[PDB]
């Protein structure tokens, strides 16, 4: 089973103000179970999954001090750059990290994630070796330069490859609720006019978790491109998604056309056409 | 620019006068001031600080003057004392940057002791017989005399100190003057003729 | 409350340097500069906590470690002839504004050979009679001379302890020779006291020079003796 | 440069006159994070309006989703408006129950 | 788990 850990840290600067908006998300297979938030009128790492209260009061308070010592990382990191670009303090800059491990076919080590943005634009990266790293600009030439003669990577390398997946391990077996929770789709096809002698249909997908899903509109097996026109993958709000597919079809000949749906949970893919009503 | 430029490189004021320091920055972001006294031997030492809000800021006998619209800093010494004879270099910091201090090249200043009984006098400080040297001691001479380096290979002189004591008449300034192969060394110095001894 | 020890350092050209620094306060921030002569500190790198930074036109020529929150290094490989300064390492309770506390620094001299290195010559002189005679006070000369580099440390001691007040010792050295390059250093220092307290003979004088050298690491070719970092010292008991 | 957001007007469970819902405004693929999501009744703002915390995609761009309990009337009319940089006014985006 | 940086940029 692919399996994963991420953390999702963002540093936003404030103009006039000495430490920036420093948020840090902690991920588990695609479910935020960590949260930190500077704004916040306690800036403390607070539980996000049930199954994360299993975690003793030592825990929280080390998590708490790496977030605090990460916003002054980034407050340092943030000055740095501004001179590497010749950008001015009065405006704001955002700085983005993504860092984790995917685990292989049974509780092991497969690639090592650690990756920097700055503006939205990739700056710079850790390769899949953990040793080496890759530049995309000018400016991140001097970072690569800096913390390769600081031997960055090691430390990096050693939280990856040991802290990552010995945490991991913990997590998977003290979360086995909310973690393991695949929602399979409720279908439905609804009718609408489009224009005197054309008809839509209107193929939908609810309940369903998680958002990994195919939706094909056929004829007797003949499938339907570019003519179908479909809608992007959006949260309905307690946990799960929502998805559909229209058609161009004509009036009295609805029924001739099909939807199949396909997704992992389902035991079997779903057909279904109009009622009618 | 940043930069932080001080005026003048250089100061020498007497004993009791008001020595002001100048200083002068570029960037509208600066909101901190602090001033760091250094001693031969020691490294600097926070004296004095100012904000961008404030205009004055007094401390005993040290107090600075903040100019916002000219960009324009000084420091002022109300009662100069010899003690006060140190480097001061005046720090910069902005708000995206507090952690860092900009400094300014630094500005030595030089407090002239005011010598109340001045008896200017050569004295032969004799006599080691482990050594071949001969020393040649000019002591209790007013700050106004200026000590010259004679120009000579045989003979070594050295630059006038200050003795920084409250009783009297520990208070002087002295020359060492030696010798190897004898007793008049200055020569060549602006030595006074009148009050002298012998 | 700041540690820096040596004060003094002379090293060969492309040898490792590292200068140590201690704290005692529990301060988060420790900032590492250097200082030439009639220039402003520079600000090298700084460290908070464990995180490092170097500063764009420093990188590549200083390398630092923080093994705990106590002690700062700032590692120097390969040594050469531009890195010859006075290193200041400061520490702060924050990452901000709020005050920051320097040591005393040490001061670095890279040199291409050893073989200049000398020792000093300290020498005591009994004050002047006439000098007692004139006015009721007596002044003790004492002079450090042949030594090479400007790496002394000179210090009056009056019965067995250290003493600052009527001390008057040279800012800067002269040279032996000066027309020529590696030129031996010569220092003078006067201590005034009352005649009552010289005339006494159970007051004993002695005037101290602390030197730095050569250290156990560092190799010797030459039959004459290593120029270590020693203690050179002159006494006098004072005559009646 | 600089994403301008995609947004995503729609109900939690199919739309039914009478029954309780809720209306959703989800903003995804924008950068930088700074920005501002109103939702309307009949034009006028609606008070109290839930909001999720503060997201990242892979590829760099911020995603929220805000969030509001009603009840569907064919009389009543809601849309939802957006603000961010990279836009010269908010942009306003009609909800349609069929879509 | 979360990690702490090394080396600023
Ligand atoms: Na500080």
């Amino acid at each position: 089973g692919p399996h994963s850990m991420r953390y999702f840290e963002t540093a936003v600067s404030r103009p006039g103000l000495e430490e920036p908006r420093y948020i840090s998300v902690g991920y588990v297979d695609n479910k935020e179970f960590v949260r930190f938030d500077s704004d916040a009128e306690n800036p403390r790492y607070e539980p996000r999954a049930p199954w994360m209260e299993q975690e003793g009061p030592e825990y929280w308070e080390r998590e708490t001090q790496k977030a605090k010592g990460q916003e002054q990382w980034f407050r340092v990191s943030l000055r740095n750059l501004l001179g590497y670009y010749n950008q001015s303090a009065g405006g704001s800059h955002t700085l983005q990290q993504m860092s984790g491990c995917d685990l292989g076919s049974d509780w092991r080590l497969l690639r090592g994630y650690l990756q920097f943005a700055y503006e939205g634009r990739d700056y710079i990266a850790l390769n899949e070796d953990l040793k080496t790293w890759t530049a995309a600009d000018m400016a991140a030439q001097i970072t690569r330069r800096k913390w390769e003669q600081s031997g960055a990577a090691e430390h990096y390398k050693a939280y990856l490859e040991g802290e990552c997946v010995e945490w991991l391990h913990r997590y998977l077996k003290n979360g086995n609720a909310t973690l393991l929770r695949t929602d399979s789709p409720k279908a439905h096809v609804t009718h609408h006019p489009r224009s005197k002698g054309e008809v839509t249909l209107r193929c939908w997908a609810l309940g369903f978790y998680p958002a990994d899903i195919t939706l094909t509109w056929q004829l007797n097996g003949e499938e339907l491109t570019q003519d179908m026109e479909l809608v992007e993958t959006r949260p309905a709000g307690d946990g799960t998604f929502q998805k559909w597919a229209s058609v161009v079809v004509p009036l009295g000949k609805e029924q001739n056309y099909t939807c199949r749906v396909y997704h992992e949970g389902l035991p079997e893919p779903l057909t279904l056409r109009w009622e009618p009503p | 620019q940043q930069q932080v430029r001080q005026s003048p490189q250089s100061l020498t004021v007497w004993e009791g006068e008001t020595a002001i320091l100048n200083c002068s920055y570029e960037d509208s972001t600066f909101n901190y001031f602090p001033w760091y006294q250094q001693f031969p031997g020691e490294g600097p030492a926070l004296l004095i600080s100012i904000r961008s809000v404030s205009d004055k800021k007094e401390d005993g006998r040290f107090t600075i003057f903040f100019n916002k619209r000219e960009k324009k800093l000084s420091l002022h010494i109300t009662d100069s004392q010899p003690g006060d004879s140190a480097t001061y270099f005046c720090a910069a910091s902005e708000t995206s940057g507090s952690w860092q201090l900009i400094f300014g090249s630094g500005t030595t200043v030089s407090v002239s002791p005011n010598i109340q009984n001045p008896d200017p006098a050569v004295y032969q400080l004799r006599d080691s017989k482990s050594s071949d040297k001969s020393v040649c001691l000019f002591t209790d001479f007013d700050s106004q005399t200026n000590v010259s380096q004679s120009k000579d290979s045989d003979v070594y002189i050295t630059d006038k100190c200050v003795l920084d004591m409250r009783s009297m008449d520990f208070k002087s300034n002295s020359a060492v003057a030696w010798s190897n192969k004898c007793a008049n060394a200055f020569n060549n110095s602006i030595i006074p003729e009148d009050t002298f001894f012998p | 409350t700041v540690k820096q020890n040596p004060r003094y350092k002379l090293a060969r050209v492309g040898k490792p340097v590292n200068l140590i620094c201690s704290q005692t306060m529990n301060h988060d921030t420790m900032y590492w500069y250097q200082k030439k002569p009639n220039q402003a500190p520079k600000l090298l790198l700084f460290y908070y906590d464990k995180i490092l930074n170097r500063e764009a036109d420093t990188f590549e020529k200083f390398q630092s470690s923080r093994p705990n929150n106590s002690f700062c290094s700032l590692y120097i490989g390969s040594a050469g002839l531009e890195y010859s300064a006075m290193y200041l390492c400061a520490s702060s309770r924050d990452l901000g504004r709020d005050t920051q506390y320097f040591g005393p620094g040490t001061r670095l001299t890279v040199l291409e050979d050893l073989k200049n290195v000398f020792p000093p010559e300290v020498a005591v002189f009994e004050p002047s009679e006439a000098e007692i005679s004139h006015t009721q006070k007596a002044t003790l000369v004492c002079l450090a001379t042949g030594f090479y580099p400007d790496h002394v440390e000179l210090s009056w001691w009056v019965n067995g302890k250290e003493v600052h007040s009527g001390v008057c010792t040279d800012p800067q050295p002269l040279k032996e020779q000066p027309a020529l390059n590696d030129s031996r250093y010569a220092l003078s220092s006067r201590l005034r006291v009352s005649a009552t307290f010289w005339q006494n003979p159970r007051n004993h004088f002695r005037c101290q020079v602390q030197f730095y050298g050569l250290s156990e690491n560092d190799e010797w070719t030459q039959d004459r003796a290593k120029p270590v970092t020693q203690i050179v010292s002159a006494e006098a008991w004072g005559r009646a | 440069i600089q994403k301008t957001p995609q947004i995503q007007v729609y109900s939690r469970h199919p739309p039914e006159n009478g029954k309780p819902n809720i209306l959703n405004c989800y903003v995804t693929q924008f950068h930088p994070p700074h920005i501002e999501i109103q939702m309307l009744k009949n034009g006028k703002k609606i008070p109290k309006v839930e909001m999720s915390d503060m997201s990242f995609s892979k590829d760099w761009s911020f995603y929220i989703l805000a969030h509001t309990e009603f009840t569907p009337t064919e009389t009543d009319t809601y849309a939802c408006r957006v603000k961010h940089a990279s836009m010269a006014e908010p942009k306003t985006v009609y909800w349609d129950r069929d879509m | 788990a979360s990690n702490e940086n090394m080396e600023t940029m």
